[PDB]
Protein backbone atom coordinates (compact mmCIF):
# COMPACT_ATOMS: atom_id res chain seq x y z
CA UNK A 1 0.00 0.00 0.00
CA UNK A 2 2.84 2.23 0.83
CA UNK A 3 4.90 1.21 -3.17
CA UNK A 4 0.99 1.76 -4.59
CA UNK A 5 0.56 5.14 -3.17
CA UNK A 6 3.91 6.30 -3.96
CA UNK A 7 4.40 5.05 -7.65
CA UNK A 8 0.56 7.06 -7.65
CA UNK A 9 2.14 10.24 -6.31
CA UNK A 10 5.34 10.16 -8.61
CA UNK A 11 2.70 9.98 -11.58
CA UNK A 12 0.46 12.67 -10.67
CA UNK A 13 3.43 15.06 -10.40
CA UNK A 14 4.79 14.14 -13.38
CA UNK A 15 1.17 14.82 -15.00
CA UNK A 16 1.26 18.76 -13.73
CA UNK A 17 4.89 18.78 -14.24
CA UNK A 18 5.37 17.20 -17.54
CA UNK A 19 3.34 16.72 -19.99
CA UNK A 20 2.08 13.13 -20.78
CA UNK A 21 -1.41 14.43 -22.18
CA UNK A 22 -3.79 12.57 -24.17
CA UNK A 23 -2.15 13.15 -27.52
CA UNK A 24 -4.27 16.60 -27.97
CA UNK A 25 -3.82 16.56 -31.99
CA UNK A 26 -5.85 13.12 -32.22
CA UNK A 27 -8.26 14.24 -29.00
CA UNK A 28 -9.98 16.64 -31.07
CA UNK A 29 -10.59 13.76 -33.39
CA UNK A 30 -11.96 11.66 -30.56
CA UNK A 31 -14.39 14.83 -29.51
CA UNK A 32 -15.93 14.51 -32.64
CA UNK A 33 -15.98 11.00 -33.05
CA UNK A 34 -18.26 11.08 -30.54
CA UNK A 35 -20.27 14.06 -31.44
CA UNK A 36 -20.63 12.07 -34.99
CA UNK A 37 -22.10 9.08 -33.39
CA UNK A 38 -24.45 10.55 -31.06
CA UNK A 39 -25.62 12.86 -33.95
CA UNK A 40 -26.03 9.78 -35.73
CA UNK A 41 -27.83 8.12 -33.40
CA UNK A 42 -29.88 11.35 -32.73
CA UNK A 43 -29.81 10.28 -29.30
CA UNK A 44 -31.10 13.53 -26.41
CA UNK A 45 -28.59 14.58 -23.95
CA UNK A 46 -29.44 13.74 -20.48
CA UNK A 47 -31.59 16.71 -18.83
CA UNK A 48 -30.71 19.31 -16.09
CA UNK B 1 -13.68 22.63 -31.81
CA UNK B 2 -16.61 23.08 -28.82
CA UNK B 3 -17.08 26.18 -30.81
CA UNK B 4 -17.06 24.59 -34.12
CA UNK B 5 -19.01 21.79 -33.24
CA UNK B 6 -21.79 23.88 -32.02
CA UNK B 7 -21.83 25.33 -35.39
CA UNK B 8 -21.89 22.42 -37.11
CA UNK B 9 -24.70 20.73 -35.38
CA UNK B 10 -26.79 23.80 -35.68
CA UNK B 11 -26.46 23.75 -39.22
CA UNK B 12 -27.24 20.02 -39.88
CA UNK B 13 -29.91 20.55 -37.62
CA UNK B 14 -31.23 23.19 -39.99
CA UNK B 15 -30.56 20.93 -42.98
CA UNK B 16 -32.75 18.33 -41.04
CA UNK B 17 -35.73 21.69 -40.18
CA UNK B 18 -35.66 21.99 -43.95
CA UNK B 19 -36.14 18.55 -44.37
CA UNK B 20 -38.72 18.17 -41.96
CA UNK B 21 -40.38 20.86 -43.56
CA UNK B 22 -40.30 19.68 -46.85
CA UNK B 23 -41.46 16.15 -45.75
CA UNK B 24 -44.14 17.90 -43.85
CA UNK B 25 -45.56 19.96 -47.05
CA UNK B 26 -45.28 16.79 -49.38
CA UNK B 27 -47.09 14.53 -47.46
CA UNK B 28 -50.11 17.34 -46.21
CA UNK B 29 -50.43 17.78 -50.09
CA UNK B 30 -50.74 14.00 -50.69
CA UNK B 31 -53.38 13.62 -48.02
CA UNK B 32 -55.75 17.12 -49.09
CA UNK B 33 -55.32 16.60 -52.79
CA UNK B 34 -56.47 12.73 -53.11
CA UNK B 35 -56.88 11.51 -56.28
CA UNK B 36 -60.39 9.94 -55.76
CA UNK B 37 -63.08 10.84 -53.00
CA UNK B 38 -61.44 13.68 -51.85
CA UNK B 39 -64.23 15.85 -50.29
CA UNK B 40 -67.63 14.73 -52.55
CA UNK B 41 -68.12 11.90 -50.20
CA UNK C 1 -7.81 -2.65 -49.16
CA UNK C 2 -10.98 -0.91 -48.01
CA UNK C 3 -11.43 -2.60 -44.98
CA UNK C 4 -10.59 -0.30 -42.29
CA UNK C 5 -12.40 3.21 -43.37
CA UNK C 6 -13.25 5.09 -40.47
CA UNK C 7 -10.06 4.18 -38.34
CA UNK C 8 -9.59 7.14 -36.35
CA UNK C 9 -5.97 6.39 -35.43
CA UNK C 10 -4.62 5.14 -38.27
CA UNK C 11 -0.75 3.40 -36.67
CA UNK C 12 0.70 4.09 -33.78
CA UNK C 13 4.10 1.65 -34.41
CA UNK C 14 5.90 2.74 -31.10
CA UNK C 15 5.45 0.77 -28.08
CA UNK C 16 8.22 2.96 -25.65
CA UNK C 17 8.91 5.74 -28.14
CA UNK C 18 12.28 5.67 -27.17
CA UNK C 19 13.16 1.75 -28.26
CA UNK C 20 11.86 -1.60 -27.77
CA UNK C 21 11.86 -1.72 -23.86
CA UNK C 22 13.81 0.09 -20.85
CA UNK C 23 17.75 -1.88 -21.43
CA UNK C 24 18.91 -0.04 -18.91
CA UNK C 25 18.98 0.04 -15.28
CA UNK C 26 19.24 2.52 -12.53
CA UNK C 27 20.13 2.41 -9.08
CA UNK C 28 16.69 3.91 -7.70
CA UNK C 29 14.68 0.68 -7.08
CA UNK C 30 11.56 2.18 -6.94
CA UNK C 31 12.21 3.84 -10.71
CA UNK C 32 13.38 0.49 -12.09
CA UNK C 33 12.12 -2.28 -13.81
CA UNK C 34 11.29 -4.28 -10.88
CA UNK C 35 9.37 -1.83 -9.27
CA UNK C 36 7.64 -0.89 -12.12
CA UNK C 37 6.28 -4.46 -13.05
CA UNK C 38 5.54 -5.56 -9.32
CA UNK C 39 3.26 -2.58 -9.06
CA UNK C 40 1.39 -3.99 -12.38
CA UNK C 41 1.33 -7.34 -12.09
CA UNK C 42 0.73 -8.24 -8.55
CA UNK C 43 -1.38 -4.68 -7.77
CA UNK C 44 -4.01 -3.88 -9.95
Amino acid sequence: TRLYLKAEQERQHNYLKDGPYITAEEAVAVYTTTVHWLESRRFSPIPF
Amino acid sequence: ADRKAREAVEMRAQVERKMAQKEKEKHEEKLREMAQKARER
Amino acid sequence: RRWDDDVVFKNCAKGVDDQKKDKRFVNDTLRSEFHKKFMEKYIK
